[PDB]
RNA sequence: GGCCAUGGAAGUCGGAAUCCGCUAAGGAGUGUGUAACAACUCACCGGCCGAAUGAACUAGCCCUGAAAAUGGAUGGCGCUCA
């Protein structure tokens, strides 16, 4: 269960340079504990900076602008495999930008066996245009005047034993 | 990229051999040797151009430039199936003496 | 990938009428009637018109899709045997040993008696399946007709001929013998 | 060796290549002759002959 | 003696075949992969050998 | 029926070659077939339908690779959208 959090920080002011540039980014993480962990994570992999030497500006979270509208997202990927590293692009359905990335952690770890220490989540854009769609699994959800059933239904019953023959109607 | 080049090489000499005679008919033929074929030209050594190709990009190739040469626009519906062309300017009994001649058949 | 939906459409000619009730279709047509169970596959029926059956896999997987083109294909082969019929010819292929091909009736059972292939004393039996039409043809010199509404008996009666003549100890490259299917086509000729 | 008569057997063989202008013909036995290979103007040919090919000195014969 | 009609006949089931080089088996001429599960649906095939 | 080898080899035994000409199309030929041709088949280009297709690579689970001696051990039962 994550959340999507603005980390700003900056070196910390030297009288050389006093006003140092702020670099934001953003960070999908559980908790502000790990959200301001994983921006020094990323910071000292681009930039001369370390925990010791910066200074964490502003943590935020950045709620979904539109929380009820169902939209596609294309997410740009950099993970580790057991024998090299490798970029990847896939594509979720998902009403939040929050639980798309939650779709994708749970979709390397199983497709991939990816853990979450292996995996650089590179872009998350949502795909305005119906053309900008790549991937057929997502595409499928697009096409005009969707239906389908949910054949073989089977129910959850609270108690052992039932007195009627089963069904799997609906 | 040689196909475009091709495409491109049979398209100009399409329209070089349609400005520099004029009129052609139908020119429809099925299980024609390729010695068959010879035979015509053989004989119709500058009377007649046995222009030879294919049908897909002979219709849009044209169709598109139906602006440098229109005229032709509707005349497009009639190439159906294995058609060829003959580019001459004769008479309707002048090309088929030469053209309809050698007939090759079978039970 | 599991796609969301995938279709097939049956066509049905004007004198066929297709007959399907939980996963059992009954086909029937002038030269009679075929009826196939379907029930281990999941697939769900639409009736389009008397014409034409939607045939339908909902989010279904590589393999569940792969077995929905192949319930169109029997119950096609199914209209097509109740309109047109079907008809294996076969040929006696021998270099030196002439094969002595009889149909015989033991105990009430239709067979084919095969006998001197390659020069053997033992005398080959191959049950009739019921449905099937055995006839030596006499427009041709060895050559047995096996003929019948259902596609797959035809067939199986005639790979059942054609594996009781197999070469044992030979090349059988050189030694070629045996008794092979030569045309597979219908009763009614198009 | 041409010795001015390789046109000579194109039209002695005048029968043979039904190409574009009599010259064609010429090329039929300037390809066949070579799969030999001699002293063609001191070489193998499909090289003299792809020297007129492209254009080389002048053989336009009427 | 067969007839040359009849021999392309009896061929058709005796000698147009492809052979798995690992495990021998009898495939179809045009098969990709063994379709044996012991070989682990190999792609090193050759074909049937001929009399010559 | 290209040359030379060859009893013969013409594309389909074997060697220099691997070209040209017409072609939109065609190899001095991918095979079956001939003593040899012929024959048909393919290479490539056509007509037809009409929206996708081919190749190489990466790594997840599964399979092959994977042979030892009393009967037997994911601890046992058993478990397959577990
Ligand atoms: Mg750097
Ligand atoms: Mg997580
Ligand atoms: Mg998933
Ligand atoms: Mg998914
Ligand atoms: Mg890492
Ligand atoms: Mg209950
Ligand atoms: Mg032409
Ligand atoms: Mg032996
Ligand atoms: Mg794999
Ligand atoms: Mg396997
Ligand atoms: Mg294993
Ligand atoms: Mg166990
Ligand atoms: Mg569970
Ligand atoms: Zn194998």
């Amino acid at each position: 269960r994550l959340n999507e959090y603005q980390v700003i920080g900056r070196n910390l002011p030297t009288e050389s340079v006093p006003e140092p540039k702020l670099f934001r980014m953003r960070i999908f993480a559980p908790n502000t504990v790990v959200a301001k962990s994983r921006y020094w994570y990323f910071l000292q992999k681009l930039h001369k900076v370390k925990k010791a030497s910066g200074e964490i500006v502003s943590v935020n979270i950045i709620s979904e602008a539109k929380p009820t509208k169902v939209k596609t997202f294309g997410i740009w990927l950099r993970y580790e495999s057991r024998s090299g590293i490798h970029n990847m692009y896939k594509e979720y359905r998902d009403v939040t930008r929050v639980g798309a990335v939650e779709t994708m952690y749970q979709d390397l770890a199983a497709r991939h066996r990816a853990r979450f220490r292996s995996i650089h989540i590179l872009k998350v854009v949502e795909l305005e245009k119906t053309d900008d769609v790549k991937r057929q699994y997502v595409k499928q959800f697009l096409t005009k005047d969707l239906k389908f059933p949910l054949p073989h239904r089977v129910q959850k019953s609270k108690k052992l034993f039932q007195a009627t023959a089963p069904t799997t109607f609906y | 990229g040689g196909a475009r080049e091709k495409k491109v090489q049979y398209f100009s000499k399409l329209r070089e051999l349609l400005e520099e005679y004029k009129s052609i008919f139908v020119v429809g033929v099925d299980n024609v040797s390729s010695q068959q074929m010879h035979e015509i030209r053989k004989a119709l050594r500058g009377d007649a151009v046995v222009l030879m190709g294919k049908n897909t990009m002979v219709r849009r190739a044209i169709r598109g430039f139906l602006s440098e040469l229109p005229e032709f626009e509707k005349l497009l519906p009639f190439i159906k199936g294995n058609v060829g062309f003959i580019f001459t300017n004769g008479d309707l009994k002048s090309i088929r003496d030469i053209v309809v001649s050698n007939v090759v058949a079978a039970p | 990938m599991k796609y969301i939906q995938t279709d097939q459409i049956l066509d049905i000619p004007e004198g066929v009428t297709v007959d399907i009730k939980a996963r059992v279709v009954k086909v029937t047509g002038p030269r009679g009637e075929l009826t196939k169970d379907l029930k281990h596959i999941d697939v769900t029926f639409n009736k389009i018109n008397n014409r034409a059956i939607k045939i339908t896999v909902h989010n279904g997987d590589r393999k569940h899709v792969a077995a929905l083109r192949t319930v169109k294909s029997l119950i096609a082969n199914l209209i097509t045997g109740v309109t047109k019929g079907y008809k294996y010819k076969m040929r006696f292929v021998y270099a030196h040993f002439p094969i002595n091909v009889n149909i015989i009736k033991k105990d009430g059972q239709d067979y084919v008696e095969i006998r001197n292939f390659l020069g053997e004393k033992r005398v080959r039996e191959v049950k009739i399946h019921e449905g099937v039409t055995m006839e030596i043809s006499s427009t041709q010199k060895d050559e047995l007709i096996v003929s019948g509404n259902s596609l797959e008996a035809v067939s199986q009666n005639a790979a059942d001929i054609q594996q009781i003549c197999r070469v044992r100890n030979k090349d059988i490259r050189k030694f070629l013998d045996g008794i092979y299917v030569s045309e597979r086509g219908t009763i009614v000729e198009e | 060796i041409p010795l001015d008569e390789i046109f000579e057997i194109a039209r002695k063989m005048q029968h043979k290549s039904f190409g574009k202008n009599l010259a064609s013909v010429s090329k039929e036995i300037l390809g066949t002759a070579q799969s030999v290979g001699c002293r063609v103007d001191g070489k193998n040919p499909h090289d003299i002959i792809d020297a007129i090919n492209a254009g080389e000195i002048d053989v336009p014969e009427n | 003696m067969i007839e040359p009609s009849l021999k392309a006949l009896a061929s058709k089931y005796n000698c147009e075949k492809s052979i798995c080089r690992k495990c021998y088996a009898r495939l179809p001429p045009r098969a990709t992969n063994c379709r044996k599960r012991k070989c682990g649906h190999t792609n090193q095939l050759r074909p049937k050998k001929k009399l010559k």
